[PDB]
């Protein structure tokens, strides 16, 4: 046993979305070992917040068109799937959006809750063309993980069945893209050591450092079964 | 088949004088499907006592279908 | 997005799909380069040149 | 027996007769509730019949023997 | 072998074959086994080759013949001959929806054949 | 022209790239052709293609199950399909598909009851189509009678 | 039900009459109003048997209570409707 | 209502219950085969690759029919007579119909086939397990020439197997495939670079020595390892893979002057139209052979750039060629219209 | 749009007529999902009329193959437009070019036999992005006929139906607009007059026990085909002249 | 249709004597492959007639087939379906091995259907003639049969017979290669 | 987070060398995630002891043949690569082997050191045919991890390499073979779950179960960098 632990060295946040994380020193071959095993967890298991439910007044179904609005209701739903939201305290929040006049409705027009951060305020939701047109809607954001479509959700719950509530495919998973590059790290004696450079691209919020901590946690939690129980 | 056989099982689970007038009326065991008044030709020879005994056989059998797990379950079909 | 079987090409003699794939990649390469220059916001002059 | 029937076929010989013999035995366990020789190990009557034939416990002739044995003892009881 | 099923008898036997009748070689050889034992007038014959289509129509079974092809003609020929099919082939048993006389069915079908032989 | 366009993309002349197995993280032994193919989802869906039936409606004269998934149809087991069972020697499976599965009206109900009672006993009879054939032949003025045993 | 062999021979006029359970003398199929078979028609229930199980046409005899009964009124035997494919 | 408990019951019933799969058209008895069903969420039937041969089933939108053997007799008919494991050999010729195709052959070809030195030429390995360890560890290619020590099991006069340990010169790849090989078969069968033609003889040999059970498991193993290595190989279809003859334009201009000579001999009224037709067709038929032969020598043995000592020749590792040579896919006539010349086409008449 | 095209894509899309094209060049006065108003330029604009073209766009309608035909507006509010330009895209067209499917990142290589004979191995990412997802508009009809026994009713009042089921039907017996439905849910309630049927002696006995006499009104209700599931986007009612109209109609 | 294995052994001595197909230069169908799993008739031994090699009623196993090649058997009487004496079917012996099983056919199996399917399927599924000159490849003595040639002005053996065959005889005296020499062909020797 | 942990289900020890370990349930994708990451540690990183250096007297190079010996020197070296040795105290030990006469030389003929255990004493090393033949050699065993070939050692260490010192490929890693197969596991609701079947083949001393425990340990030891 020549046990040797890595330490988190550099967190280069080129952007809130894109971040590089260098990691050293890693013993020879552990670069790819951890690199890949982490990449798999990072793409799937990572939890986040996403739009589950939408309710626009004067809208019975997603296939209709609202007058004074360029986008069809489905187009608007697609935009909300891609809305970046961070919820600090609660797991479920309902944000309200009332906007009027000749304006491209952005994410900033939503009444922000005390503990609710809209990460991309300029994010487009809807285009109001007629000045007399006013749009009013209630966007329900829940916290979860992976991809939970509206087809899996219309075949389980359904105790309350309100006509005029639009269910939306939840894209909870924050990790958009991840790649890990393994370069050689040089110690005075050990030149076979390696550094692991993990390039992450996530939607809004989920912090690069925080995500890595959670990903390593889930791996160690699974390893409990192979350590503790034999 | 299952329906017709089911009743028979619980038809011999009632009284001896409750399944000797109820079946001899519907024509289940007997030869001819009689009416309330026609059951008098056998041995009953009554009109009101035949109607009381018919429905008494039916009421004890309704509780035999409620306990085995039918009643409202077998109501839809 | 998709993994297709190459064993369905030499027998089929439909090499159009391969050329489409190479050119499609080249088209997407140019797209990724314009995408990179728009993310940086270099300027009208430089985008025009490329 | 389950995957490969070759050793079972090599006991009786005729594939067609193997099917008839294992079907008649499986009918016994299916309807009579006749007890299995081999541990079922949670397998269907069909599989048990074929295992029994592979090991050489069931046979057209042996089935016919136990048929007359039990039928004749019942005739003895009647008279 | 199926093409060489039939044979034309040129010269009378001890049965009612006589000149020019065309019968299955199996049946005339079985006749010749009984002639060998009994002597009597032996049957002289010649094996004939038949094309697949005609060979299938030459089978004694009119159910088989009619099911194949030429159905209107087959049934007029059978109806006028007063033909009786005792059902030995697979086709015929499949049509009445019965057990095949082959494979798994050979066991049961021979058990029937001995039930038939003993009454 | 395409290779020159690839070079403006800083992509390789081969159009083959180094790819890594998502599972293992190790590279594939050699370059793989990677790019964008414009693809189509055809009208043929699996929701319109998948079909299943145990028991359902039966045809008017022939008494065999109907055809087509919209009418809840049985798959046709055709002459060619029959011959395959004949080759194999599988006599009961064949008879089954001729009788209890198809026309035999007594057989199918009796068989159903046996299946629910666990006992997979075969209780076959005569296909109703054959009865019809005979009647159709007699309507033609040809006497076709059954000589019993 | 289980037979040994099958014979085909010429149908005698007299043989054809053996199978027949009545002479059809009208082109009439059913009545336009009561979709019920017309007398001595191609669908005559008086010849080919009852439309409904153990039911005469005019409805005088119903259920197994009247088994082999021939309704005097309509002239229909009370039996299984199965016979309409047989007779 | 599709209640939770109903799925557990369904699971109970289908176990040990064979089901018939059928594909149109049913040309021979193997067009119907029985399998033990495995319940899957998702609406498509999953078919075993090795029996795709019997069905002629390619998944370009093919559909199949499912039939339930109901009676105990029908179930036993399915399990004994119609089970896929029980019906391997064609009834037409005494040959196994269940034979790897496509990806499977390509993978095994890739493993067995040798390269010059590469990673770890002339190493010495204790078992095929050390070889597997070396390959996946990344200190040996599958094509590395190596003096490994494998212990083969040869059958004696009786039923007893005589084992024999020896050092042969095989690749790392061949050592690893030996692990799939049952005890009883010789090592020399896998020691060659394996193609579809050799793998069928492998299955035949296995059937005649070991019998049914071993062949069935062996066939499955071969399928798994075949796909597995096919995917590892990262083989693909480039535009650089289609090599044409450096001497095409010469052969064609020559053949074209030749055809012009016979056209001129026609214009002189000596050679008949029919004689010229036949001689023009003969000139082009020979031109086609020569160009194809040129492509195939240029492609087959194009790897004339080796190392160790000086310049060495070996079989080309061109993906397209490998595919044809293994018999995975493509042929010598398929490569003709992929790099050489298309050739002469014959009309709907039959005439060229 | 297809990255690797030929050029015919534009001509096919425009010439097919499924795309709304501009009759006359000018500036767009009013964009909407439902319609497009363009104000014509003075040079093309006739001296008679106001000279404002209004194109009403055809929205989510059924195709013959039960696919979805929708016209999306592809102009911005107040944009200068040339005559014969694409104002709105048909179902399979992108900015006037033909878009029949979707290009994506493909690699040619064997993979554990999941691409065996042309079999295709696709990333969950494509499913998630819902890009290959498709719309099918299906049309279910409920016919109230006049029979020998009497007229059929379109009431919500049906023998043996749970309040769960009748929740989605209005007073008339027709499902509400926007309501999500799955196999076996009733879309339109319909009930049919039952004549005489000889009740088997056991049913005579059984109905004597329970007492619930076989209601004369039977059940011919149009329900969601087994295994199809979707959202009601529209309802149409055809009545003859003189039958009492449903509350829903 | 009707043809089924009815009997085990018809007890017939009959069969058909088969030979190796040597069409061209590569042996298209060997005798071993043409008589594999075929009930041999009479007693077929080795070339030198002075000792028996194979038994009368014996299935042709790969073993006995290998021995046939070492002994160089020219031609062998093999039991055939056509020569079967079984009435209303054929015996397991006259047929031989069920090719699909790899052993002797089971009585009761429906052979005819299998045969017709086997012949038909390939046809149904399947739905450079510059033969200027024959080149002999191994050394041998030229052996013509069914040939009537005549010498010409040039000095060349020209053949004036339609079905002329050309054999290639080895050292001991057995047929290795075989060709079809057509009418009006010019022979070198 | 609804953290779904697997639980160790079946430990089928077919042999002390070969063992199968099934594992369920694993959340979707974690079968390959753990499967591979473990396999890598198990092969290249598991520590043990192996023959590094050999010196037979009267042997200048590995390609020569010694008289009275069936095996070529290479064959003998191959056998030493597969020699199972446990060293308790020291990291480097030199064992001496002197044997003569008509005997299959086994591992037991080596003079065992106080703290040196030969795990397979019957392990074949050499076959002496001539009775007058005597073989004398010094086998240097070092402790290490993974696979260190002599080709990767000559290019790195160019210090002392005198003639006669036979270098042999070092196999410190005790894991002889490992494969992990991922099959689908069924829960009443979750059918996307998978089971991980890890087939291990290990040599002497190190137990299959023990090795797996140590493998997960080494991974968790480097998982402390990001705290949790
Ligand atoms: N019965 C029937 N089968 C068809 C028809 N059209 C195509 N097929 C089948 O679908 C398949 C299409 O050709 P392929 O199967 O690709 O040909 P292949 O045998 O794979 O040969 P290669 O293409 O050289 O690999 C064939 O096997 C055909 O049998 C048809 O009209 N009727
Ligand atoms: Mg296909
Ligand atoms: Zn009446
Ligand atoms: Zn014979």
């Amino acid at each position: 046993t020549e046990f040797l632990k890595p330490r988190l060295v550099d967190i280069e946040q080129v952007s809130s979305t894109h971040a590089k994380v260098t990691l050293e020193p890693l013993e020879r071959g552990f670069g790819h070992t951890l690199g890949n095993a982490l990449r798999r967890i990072l793409l799937s298991s990572m939890p986040g917040c996403a739009v589950t439910e939408v309710e626009i007044d004067g809208v019975l179904h997603e296939y209709s068109t609202k007058e004074g609005v360029q986008e069809d209701i489905l187009e608007i739903l697609l935009n909300l799937k891609g809305l970046a939201v961070r919820v600090q305290g609660k797991d479920e929040v309902i944000l309200t959006l009332n906007k009027s006049g000749i304006g491209p409705v952005t994410a900033a027009d939503i009444t922000h809750d005390g503990d609710v951060e809209i990460v991309k305020p300029q994010h487009v939701i809807c285009h109001l063309t007629d000045e007399n047109a006013s749009i009013s809607m209630r966007i329900k954001v829940q916290r979860g993980r992976g991809y939970v479509p509206a087809s899996t959700r219309i075949h389980s719950e359904e105790d309350e069945r309100p006509i005029g509530r639009l269910l939306v495919d939840a894209c909870y998973s924050p990790v958009e893209r991840i790649a890990y590059n393994v370069e050689a790290a040089r110690v005075e004696q050990r030149t076979d050591l390696d550094k692991l450079v993990i390039e992450m691209e996530t939607n809004g919020t989920i912090d690069p450092e925080e995500a890595i901590r959670r990903a390593a946690t889930i791996l160690a939690e699974q390893l409990e079964a192979f350590v503790d129980l034999r | 088949d299952d329906m017709k056989q089911s009743i028979v099982k619980w038809l011999f689970e009632l009284n001896a004088k409750q399944r000797e007038v109820l079946a001899r009326r519907f024509g289940l065991l007997g030869y001819e499907a009689a009416t309330l008044e026609d059951v008098g030709r056998e041995i009953g020879l009554t009109r009101e006592r035949v109607r009381q005994i018919q429905v008494e056989g039916l009421r004890r059998l309704r509780e035999i279908l409620q306990t085995q797990g039918l009643n409202i379950e077998a109501l839809f079909l | 997005d998709i993994v297709l079987n190459p064993l369905g090409v030499p027998s089929r003699m439909n090499i159009g799909q391969i050329l489409e794939t190479h050119l499609g990649m080249a088209a997407k390469g140019i797209g990724d380069k314009i995408n990179a220059m728009l993310k940086q916001q270099q300027e009208v002059a430089k985008l025009r040149e490329f | 027996a389950r995957v490969t029937v070759q050793d079972a076929v090599e006991k009786i010989g005729n594939r067609f007769d193997l099917v008839l013999v294992a079907a008649r035995r499986a009918r016994q366990m299916q309807v009579g509730g006749k007890d299995p020789l081999v541990p079922e190990e949670n397998d269907k009557t069909t599989v048990i019949a074929l295992r029994e034939i592979e090991e050489g416990l069931i046979n057209n002739q042996i089935l016919d023997v136990r048929e007359r044995q039990e039928q004749q003892e019942q005739e003895a009881a009647e008279l | 072998r199926q093409m060489l099923r039939k044979a034309t008898i040129v010269n009378a036997g001890s049965s009612d074959f006589l000149e020019g009748e065309q019968v299955e070689y199996s049946r005339v050889k079985i006749a010749n086994r009984e002639l060998e034992a009994n002597g009597k007038v032996g049957a002289t014959y010649s094996r004939d080759l038949l094309g697949i289509t005609k060979a299938s129509l030459a089978t004694e079974s009119f159910i088989s013949a009619a099911s194949f092809q030429e159905t209107t003609r087959v049934l007029t020929e059978a109806a006028v001959a007063g033909k009786r099919d005792e059902l030995r082939g697979l086709k015929e048993n499949v049509i009445v929806g019965r057990l095949i006389p082959a494979g798994t069915g050979y066991a049961y079908h021979q058990d029937r054949m001995r039930r038939r032989a003993a009454g | 022209e395409i290779k020159e366009l690839l070079k403006l993309g800083d992509l390789p002349t081969s159009g083959q790239i180094r790819l890594y197995d998502g599972r293992t993280g190790e590279q594939f032994e050699r370059p793989v052709t990677v790019g964008y193919m414009y693809m189509l989802k055809l009208n043929h869906l699996v929701d319109d293609k998948m079909h299943a039936r145990s028991t359902g409606s039966y045809s008017l004269v022939t008494q065999q199950p109907l055809g087509g998934k919209a009418q809840f149809g049985g798959q046709r087991f055709g002459e060619m399909e029959v011959w395959a069972l004949e080759a194999y020697g599988a006599a009961y499976t064949l008879q089954e598909m001729l009788t209890v599965k198809s026309d035999d009206v007594n057989g199918r109900t009796k068989m159903y009851k046996n299946i629910v009672d666990g006992n997979h006993q075969m209780e076959p009879g005569m296909p109703e189509s054959f009865n019809v054939l005979l009647k159709e032949i007699r309507s033609l003025g040809i006497n076709i009678e059954l000589e019993d045993e | 039900e289980e037979f040994d062999a099958i014979k085909i021979a010429l149908a005698s006029p007299d043989m054809i009459r053996s199978w027949s359970f009545g002479e059809v003398k009208k082109p009439e199929t059913i009545n336009y109003r009561t979709f019920k078979p017309e007398r001595d028609g191609l669908f005559c229930a008086r010849i080919f048997g009852p439309v409904k199980d153990y039911e005469c046409l005019c409805g005088k005899y119903k259920r197994l209570k009247h088994r082999g009964v021939i309704c005097e009124k309509c002239g229909v035997e009370v039996t299984q409707t199965k016979v309409r494919r047989e007779r | 209502r599709e209640e939770a408990v109903v799925w557990d019951i369904l699971d109970e019933v289908i176990r040990e219950h064979p089901v018939l799969l059928n594909r149109a058209p049913t040309l021979h008895r193997l067009g119907i085969q029985a399998f033990e069903p495995v319940l899957i969420e998702g609406k498509a039937i999953q078919l075993h690759p090795l029996v795709c041969a019997a069905y002629n089933a390619d998944f370009d939108g093919d559909q199949m029919a499912v039939h339930v053997p109901l009676t105990l007799e029908a179930q036993l008919e399915a399990r004994a007579l119609m089970m896929s494991t029980n019906n391997i050999l064609s009834p037409a010729n005494g040959e196994p119909i269940i034979v790897p195709s496509q990806d499977v052959v390509l993978g095994l070809y890739y493993m067995t086939r040798d390269c010059v030195n590469a990673k770890g030429e002339g190493m010495v390995l204790t078992g095929p397990k050390e070889a597997e360890r070396l390959y996946r560890s990344g200190l040996a290619s599958l094509h590395a020439r190596v003096k490994v020590r494998i212990t083969e099991y040869e059958k004696d006069a009786n039923g007893e197997l005589v084992a024999k340990t020896s050092l042969k010169d095989t690749t790392v790849g061949r050592a690893i495939l030996w692990m799939i090989v049952p005890k009883g078969l010789p090592y020399s069968i896998v020691n060659q670079a394996l193609g579809k033609k050799a793998i069928s003889k492998m299955l035949n040999t296995c059937y005649r020595i070991l019998g049914l059970k071993p062949t069935v498991i062996f066939a499955d193993q071969i399928m798994y390892t075949g796909f597995a290595y096919a995917a590892r190989s990262g083989a693909s279809v480039g535009i650089d893979d289609m090599v044409i003859p450096e001497k095409k334009h010469e052969i064609i201009s020559e053949a074209e002057a030749e055809v012009a000579e016979i056209q001129e001999q026609f214009q002189s009224g000596l050679v008949t139209a029919g004689e010229r037709y036949n001689k023009v067709i003969d000139i082009w038929a020979a031109a086609n052979d020569r160009v194809s032969k040129a492509m195939m020598d240029n492609l087959q043995t194009e790897t004339v750039i080796n190392r160790d000592g000086q310049e060495e020749k070996q079989v080309s590792f061109n993906s397209i060629y490998m595919m044809a040579d293994s018999g995975a896919r493509g042929s010598a006539a398929q490569i003709r219209q992929l790099a050489g010349m298309r050739g002469l086409m014959a009309k709907p008449d039959g005439s060229i | 749009k297809p990255l690797v095209g030929t050029g015919m894509e534009r001509a096919v899309a425009v010439d097919s007529g499924v795309t709304a094209v501009a009759k006359r060049g000018g500036v767009v006065q009013y964009v909407d999902a439902s319609r497009i108003v363009i104000k014509v330029n003075e040079d093309e604009m006739y001296p008679g009329e106001a000279g404002i073209d209004i194109y009403n766009l055809t929205k989510y309608t059924r195709s013959n193959q039960n696919t979805c035909i929708n016209q999306m507006p592809c102009v911005s509010l107040g944009e200068p437009v040339e005559r014969g330009d694409v104002l709105a895209d048909g179902p399979s067209t992108d900015l006037g070019e033909l878009a029949l499917g979707q290009n994506m990142r493909v690699a040619f290589m064997p993979w554990n036999g999941y691409n065996f004979e042309d079999s295709i191995l696709v990333s969950e990412r494509v499913v998630q992005e819902d890009r290959f997802t498709t719309i099918h508009i299906q049309e279910l009809a409920c016919v109230s006929r006049d029979t020998k026994l009497g007229p059929e009713e379109i009431t919500a009042d049906i023998p043996n139906v749970g309040e769960a089921a009748l929740s989605k039907l209005d007073e008339s017996g027709i499902v509400y607009i926007g309501a999500e439905v799955t196999g076996g849910d009733i879309l339109v309630g319909k009930v049919t007059p039952k004549g005489e049927t000889q009740l088997t002696p056991e049913e005579k006995l059984l109905r004597a026990i329970f007492g619930e006499k076989a209601s004369d009104v039977k059940d011919s209700s149009l329900r969601v085909p087994n295994g199809v599931s979707g959202t009601v986007i529209d309802v149409q009612v055809f009545t003859r002249d003189g039958v009492e109209k449903d509350k829903r109609a | 249709q009707d043809l089924v294995v009815t009997e085990d052994d018809c007890g017939t001595h009959e069969g058909i004597m088969m030979t190796p197909v040597i069409e061209g230069g590569d042996v298209k169908e060997p005798l071993r492959d043409r008589v594999l799993g075929r009930v041999t008739a009479e007693d077929v031994l080795k070339p030198g007639t002075a000792d028996i090699l194979v038994p009368r009623n014996t299935l042709l196993h790969e073993q006995w087939c290998d021995l046939l090649e070492e002994n160089s058997v020219d031609a062998v009487k093999v039991r055939s379906v056509v020569s079967c004496d079984t009435d209303f079917g054929v015996c397991a012996h006259c047929y031989g091995r069920d090719l699909a099983r790899g052993h002797i056919i089971n009585k009761g199996e429906a052979i005819g259907v299998i045969a017709a399917q086997s012949i038909g399927e390939p046809g149904t599924q399947l739905t450079a003639a510059a033969e200027s000159s024959i080149q002999v490849k191994n050394k041998g003595s030229i052996k013509l049969s069914n040939v009537k040639s005549v010498v010409n002005s040039s000095g060349k053996l020209v053949i004036t017979s339609r079905n002329t065959e050309l054999k290639l005889i080895d050292e001991f005296g057995r047929t290795k290669e075989s060709y079809k020499v057509p009418y009006g062909a010019v022979l070198a020797k």
